[PDB]
């Protein structure tokens, strides 16, 4: 029996779509990834134990021979000194911080994670930051509202098996976010000839004009949505609406209004 | 007899796992059953704050971040809304396709739900390795439709494969689970056990499926994002192609349904005919889901194919209508600031002030919501007796079906076990529509493309937007001033189920019905996990 690498996956301030698009990999499926790549030792959503018996479980992968891994769901509500944000009644960003002490490295699954995101929007009454503001580590960061499952589990495979891949200013790896959305977009040849669709209901978003009169934050958004597509099926363009920018830092206050450019 | 310890004492469970989001559960226990329960909601993140001043189009897309499990509902919901305090009434290819994609996420959620959620409270997985899968193939040949799944040779190889990972001593998941080494409460044969193990393993690729469905006409899942005011953006999902792919993978989805996912809860209901006395409460809401007419939240209630109504005692004799007026929600056992209870959602506020962990006069984020002074269970159970009672006729043939099926009366429904099999009657109905409801799109779509309705920002303006959402009866209330946010308010099913004591200090539904729930042993406290996990909890959703 070969040891599979150890993974410790917290959940903080989240709405669990991370752990959601993390299940919807299909290269691998999630149990071959479980099963013969990682040992998943810590999971909320989907683990036996329950109460005391997985709060055992945590410790005892924070502290196995090997070392471990630590993904991060979900941003860190710091007001009232955490308590905002609880689990086995401890702050969230006191779990945190114990577990990425020790940790061989930190992805940051989600814009949550990465950069504070939903609960961080103004006027944040919770006090939310990123795990690397919260800690004062740097993190490798696989942003989105959700992201891609393609982004994360290669993210985390690359980590594994070939070492810490190339990140960009902003801690995302340049493998899935070195790319404008827009860049890759099936529209742009719209966009050039000044093709737009000024309503939902127009003739223009009928024949599938360029959104960007609606909003599209694509030329201002890294990820590779078109190229990869999501659930092997469709992205938000292709659905016929803009894009909101959602891997970007902060974007629930620097790119909305999302159905304007002002 | 149902096993039960003689413990007295005090149980706290946190985390809950296997739901979405933060709970603490603490009970007090007597002669090993429980006298008294808190349902301790532990994360507040407060969407509605962060709502104000916005542009109204803007909520649906910060909504829809209350919760990714049940990821499109509340897009959905805060877009009914919105479209009811503009005053716009939607295509009728905007409220086909809106009501597929809920469809699609009800196949979805369920089916992830059972499996991956709460099946590890009833099935003993490492007990799966000491079936006979010859026996098991025999077994699942005689509860459920012939498929290679259900072969020996398959089944020996999730049992190899079950077994290498188990010799590895890194049992992932499954450390410390409740069932290791043997648990009085756990009851199946290892057969049993070995067909439920294979199952959940296929359910992990089939969810896969049921996503990529959703996917075709909400562009991504999790978080659709096809959904505009007046209707819908997404043109090429009224189109030939799309809609054969949809229509495959919703068959694929709907034969397992079928095939696996009804068959297996039949087999484990069986086998704990015990739990049909246990988790009961007695008071049913459901918004309605699937109407024909979503011009207006009147029509939605009026024409919900599931339907719309109040039960309280019981009673499956007066199923009244909503009233949307008698809704409110309590504060006064929740970390608000005292002052705030009793409010309407259009009035409604939210003024976070935390106390102390364990406060037994402030211990939830979540608000208490109450319907003239009652709790409500809402959810797929609430539906199922909602349609029961007014004789929806898909709802009286599967719900006679597993009572024959069990030999128990519809009585026993109110129960976590009348609860569990509610959730697979109601996924087994879904498939049954699926086809006439996309060939009804498919058709409508031909005939003219007309998917957004022009509309006009107000003013001033107020909306309410319903729902039911897997879990159940979801509104979003909106009130419009100088063009922009005032109020918004959610209230969400796992408000409903699992929010604290109201103003009254009354029990919510699942603090109710985990009075009387058996112990076998304190340490392992699985029954508690048993019915939390029936109301299917989703805590980010809950407080939002
Ligand atoms: S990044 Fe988005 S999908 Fe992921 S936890 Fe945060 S809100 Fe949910
Ligand atoms: S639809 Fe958006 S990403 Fe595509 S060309 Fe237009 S602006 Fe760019
Ligand atoms: N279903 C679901 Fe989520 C909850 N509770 C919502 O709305
Ligand atoms: S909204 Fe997000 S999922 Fe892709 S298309 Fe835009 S970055
Ligand atoms: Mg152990
Ligand atoms: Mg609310
Ligand atoms: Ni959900």
């Amino acid at each position: 029996a070969k040891h599979r690498p150890s993974v410790v996956w917290l959940h903080n301030a989240e709405c669990t779509g991370c752990t959601e698009a993390a299940i919807r990999t299909i290269k691998p499926y999630i149990d071959a990834l479980i099963l013969d790549t990682i040992s998943l030792d810590y999971q909320e959503t989907i683990m036996a134990a329950a109460g005391e018996a997985a709060e055992a479980a945590l410790h005892q992968a924070l502290e196995g021979k090997d070392g471990y891994y630590l993904v991060v769901e979900g941003g860190l509500p710091t007001i009232d000194g955490g308590q905002w944000g609880m689990v086995a009644g401890h702050p969230m960003i006191e779990t945190t911080k114990k577990a990425a002490a020790k940790a061989k490295g930190i992805i940051c699954i989600g814009t949550c994670s990465a950069y504070g995101g939903v609960q961080k929007a103004k006027p944040n009454p919770s006090q939310a930051k990123g795990v690397s503001e919260a800690l004062g580590v740097k993190t490798i960061n696989i942003p989105g509202c959700p992201p891609n499952p393609i982004n994360f589990v290669g993210a985390v495979v690359h980590v594994l098996t070939k070492g810490i891949p190339d990140l960009d200013e902003n801690g995302r790896p340049k493998l899935f976010y070195g790319e404008l959305v827009h860049d890759n977009c099936p529209r742009l040849p719209h966009f050039e000839a000044s093709e737009f669709a000024p309503s939902f209901d127009s003739e223009e978003a009928k024949k599938g004009f360029c959104l960007y009169e609606l909003g599209c934050k694509g030329p201002v958004t890294y990820n590779n949505c078109p190229k990869v597509l999501f659930n092997q099926v469709n992205w938000p363009v292709q659905a016929g609406h803009p894009c909101l920018g959602c891997s970007e830092p902060d974007f629930w206050d620097t790119m909305t209004p999302f159905y304007e450019q002002g | 007899p149902t096993p039960q310890s003689t413990f007295t004492g005090p149980i706290v469970v946190d985390p809950i796992t296997r739901i979405e989001g933060h709970l603490r559960i603490m009970v007090e226990v007597e002669n090993g059953k429980v006298k008294d329960a808190w349902s301790s909601s532990q994360l507040f993140r407060g969407l509605e704050i962060i709502l104000k001043g916005r542009d109204p189009r803007d909520a649906q897309h910060f909504t829809q971040r209350a919760c990714g499990c049940c990821t499109y509902v509340h897009a959905l919901a805060s877009s009914r809304c919105v479209d009811d305090a503009v005053k716009v009434s939607i295509p009728a290819n905007a409220r086909m396709m809106r009501n597929l994609v809920m469809a699609s996420q009800y196949l979805h959620d369920h089916l992830v739900h059972f499996y991956h959620l709460h099946a590890l409270d009833w099935v003993d997985v490492t007990a799966a390795l000491k079936a006979d899968p010859n026996k098991a193939a025999k077994l699942a040949a005689s509860i459920a439709p012939a498929r290679p799944g259900n072969s020996a040779k398959a089944l020996k190889a999730v049992q190899d494969k079950l077994k290498a990972f188990v010799e590895s001593g890194q049992l992932g998941i499954f450390t410390n689970a409740y069932f290791l080494g043997g648990h009085k409460a756990y009851y199946l044969p290892p057969e049993v056990d070995l067909i439920a193990t294979a199952h959940y393993l296929e359910a992990l690729h089939m969810q896969v499926k049921a996503a990529s469905a959703m996917a075709i006409l909400g562009g991504k899942n999790p978080h659709t994002q096809f959904t505009v005011v007046g209707g819908c953006s997404n043109y090429q999902g009224l189109t030939k192609d799309p809609l054969a792919n949809y229509l495959a993978l919703s068959k694929e989805v709907c034969q397992f349904v079928n095939e696996c996912y009804i068959p297996d809860l039949l087999a484990v209901a069986g086998f704990y005919k015990d739990w049909g006395g246990i988790g009961g409460t007695s008071n049913y809401l459901a918004f309605g889901e699937f109407a024909t007419d979503d011009s207006s939240p009147e029509k939605h209630l009026a024409t919900s194919q599931f339907p719309s109504g109040v039960i309280t005692g019981r009673d499956l004799g007066k199923v009244d209508n909503v009233d949307l007026g008698a809704i409110y929600e309590d504060v006064k056992y929740s970390w608000y600031a005292p002052g705030g209870d009793g409010k309407h959602p259009y009035d409604g506020v939210t003024d976070p002030k935390y106390t102390k962990l364990d406060d037994k006069d402030h211990y939830s984020w979540m608000k208490a919501p109450r319907y003239k002074g009652k709790a409500m269970e809402v959810g797929p159970l609430a539906r199922t007796f909602i349609a029961y009672a007014k004789g929806q006729p898909d709802f009286k043939k599967v719900v006679d079906m597993v009572l024959g099926k069990l030999s128990v009366p519809a009585t026993a429904l109110h129960s976590t076990l009348g609860r569990t099999a509610a959730r697979g009657i109601e996924t087994a109905i879904v498939c049954a529509n699926m086809e006439k409801w996309i060939k009804e799109m498919a058709d409508s779509g031909a005939k003219d493309n007309t998917l957004c309705a022009k509309w006009e920002m107000p003013e001033e303006s107020k909306g309410v937007g319903l729902a039911d959402a897997p879990r159940g009866a979801l509104s979003h209330w909106i009130r419009i001033k100088g063009k922009k946010i005032d109020n918004f308010q959610l209230v969400v099913p796992s408000t409903w189920n699992l929010g604290p004591r109201g103003a009254q200090g009354d029990k919510s539904p699942v603090e109710e019905a985990l009075i009387g729930t058996p112990i076998a042993d304190p340490k392992r406290p699985v029954e508690i996990l048993r019915t939390v996990h029936a109301f299917d909890p989703c805590i980010a959703c809950g407080v939002h």
